[PDB]
């Protein structure tokens, strides 16, 4: 889905967000690998503690990708097409993953922007990101 | 529930600091704002066709407040979270045929909702004590499934 | 997603079915039903018994939207707009029971063609009823 | 596992007629192509890059015939259904860590394999008797996540 209203609102949240959006992405990888352990799995290479400069540019990496989506949420499909073979055929991530990932994304959002953060905003993000993850596992599909 | 004397630390630190008459209620509002589904659950809760008719319903906010308990009761009883639950997990389970699911989000949601409230304080490492505190209590519930 | 190859299957099996599509929506339900007794509590004011004409005509109708969704893949939301209010909205029925219709769906379809429920085919129809369904709850979305 | 006496004549029925030489290939077979994420699973299984590939692999055929023999072990031991599976739990919880949801889908798939080889004889009924053990099993393996 995604209304005239969830447009908005996602739109609002990241205008908020700022350059601190890598900031914030390398926040929700750390807070996944910790709290969600199994997902660690698919960054053998990666040295995941704290400070990880690994981690720091990967945030970007997803950071950025969630910002294409956000311009482009009316296309998300062609502007994530690449990213969808990364992840459902090279990468085989379990879709589970993508809802840990998502969960740890708005509890950084939430850590950040007590402001912006409201009960219609939570809804309007996990809407946004079910729909990333949707496309992103969309090959499996 | 194993919560490591570190973590143990952590998730009681900040429990101790949770606003009990409003939380509950923000984490119930959340549920059933993000979670639309779960609201065929509280029809006789009044007017929710709104987040703000969700978020000032003297209902939610005092439902809100009796499902922190359990949880605070929970928080302080991780040895025997099952034991703790039995009788709720009863009422949910097949009383109200909640799907467990539906616990779980509660659970993310209770998550968020702290996060929201403590900022910088609600670290990684806090996060994933409560993810396993939260996650305890939503199998503890869904135990009367079996 | 759904692609020009899942598309080709749908729209195969589909074929397939035929006039029976309303026999097997039918029997679908009445498959969920039994099989997954919480959904029942839906159709309170529906005789849910065997032969009832109630689940028989509704069968139908449950199989005519898919129809619907078939010839218009291209244009799922747009097409179920009206249906997704009714169910996410007016009904507000838990998403999972989607996945318990689905899965119903699949066990008629599987139990009527074996000649054509190929592995390939199996896997695109679960694709396209997982599409039906996100349409179908993206109300809540 | 209640499964009441029709139930039990209906799911021991049909078990009875069940080519499990080939039952089990055929539906760990469509689990991987169904849910493709599953295939992380079995890389060292071989070429799996076709649903054809997929149907065809020896080792496919070889372990859906253990995993089948699982389900004959618990059809016939729904009584301790957790005792059972003690072991295997052990095996994909803290050993594959595989999500227990797969468990879910494994025993759906079944389902329909079933439905896929006994045609009308897989009445709702019979569904419903077999959606019953199938969770059990899946309820059994996930056992050890707690
Ligand atoms: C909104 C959700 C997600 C987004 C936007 C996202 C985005 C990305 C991007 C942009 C890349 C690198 C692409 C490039 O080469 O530029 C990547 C790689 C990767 N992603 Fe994700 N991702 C998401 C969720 C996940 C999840 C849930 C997992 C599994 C836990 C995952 C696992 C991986 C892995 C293992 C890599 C490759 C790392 C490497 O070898 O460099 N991703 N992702
Ligand atoms: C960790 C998760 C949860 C906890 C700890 C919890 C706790 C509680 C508590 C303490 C009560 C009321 C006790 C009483 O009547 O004395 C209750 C009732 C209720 N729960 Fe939950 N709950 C949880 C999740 C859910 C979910 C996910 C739903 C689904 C929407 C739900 C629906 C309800 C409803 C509708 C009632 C009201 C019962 C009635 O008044 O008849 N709960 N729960
Ligand atoms: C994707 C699969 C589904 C499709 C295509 C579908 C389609 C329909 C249609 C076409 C109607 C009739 C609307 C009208 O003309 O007024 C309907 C009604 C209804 N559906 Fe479904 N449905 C689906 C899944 C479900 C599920 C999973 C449930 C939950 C158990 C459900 C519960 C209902 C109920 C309770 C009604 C209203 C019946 C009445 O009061 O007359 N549906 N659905
Ligand atoms: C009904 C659910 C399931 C049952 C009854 C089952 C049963 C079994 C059995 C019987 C074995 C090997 C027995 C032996 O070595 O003596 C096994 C191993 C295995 N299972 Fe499953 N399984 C189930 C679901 C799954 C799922 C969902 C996955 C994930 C895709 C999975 C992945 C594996 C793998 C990869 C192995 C091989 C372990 C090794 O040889 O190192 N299983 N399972």
């Amino acid at each position: 889905v995604l209304s005239p209203a969830d447009k908005t609102n996602v739109k609002a949240a990241w205008g908020k967000v700022g350059a601190h959006a890598g900031e914030y992405g390398a926040e929700a990888l750390e807070r996944m690998f910790l709290s969600f352990p199994t997902t660690k799995t698919y960054f053998p290479h990666f040295d995941l503690s704290h400070g990880s400069a690994q981690v720091k540019g990967h945030g970007k990496k997803v950071a950025d990708a969630l910002t294409n989506a956000v311009a482009h949420v009316d296309d998300m499909p062609n502007a994530l097409s690449a990213l969808s073979d990364l992840h459902a055929h090279k990468l085989r991530v379990d879709p589970v993953n993508f809802k840990l990932l998502s969960h740890c994304l708005l509890v950084t959002l939430a850590a950040h922007l007590p402001a912006e953060f409201t009960p219609a905003v939570h809804a309007s993000l996990d809407k946004f990101l079910a729909s990333v993850s949707t496309v992103l596992t969309s090959k499996y599909r | 529930v194993h919560l490591t004397p570190e973590e143990k630390s952590a998730v009681t630190a900040l429990w101790g600091k949770v606003n009990v008459d409003e939380v509950g209620g923000e984490a119930l509002g959340r549920l059933l704002v993000v979670y639309p589904w779960t609201q065929r659950f509280f029809e006789s809760f009044g007017d929710l066709s709104t987040p703000d008719a969700v978020m000032g319903n003297p209902k939610v906010k005092a439902h809100g407040k009796k499902v922190l308990g359990a949880f605070s009761d929970g928080l302080a009883h991780l040895d025997n979270l099952k034991g703790t639950f039995a009788t709720l997990s009863e009422l949910h389970c097949d009383k109200l045929h909640v799907y467990p699911e539906n616990f779980r989000l509660l659970g993310n949601v209770l998550v968020c909702v702290l996060a929201h409230h403590f900022g910088k304080e609600f670290t990684p490492p806090v996060q994933a004590a409560y993810q396993k505190v939260v996650a305890g209590v939503a199998n503890a519930l869904a135990h009367k499934y079996h």
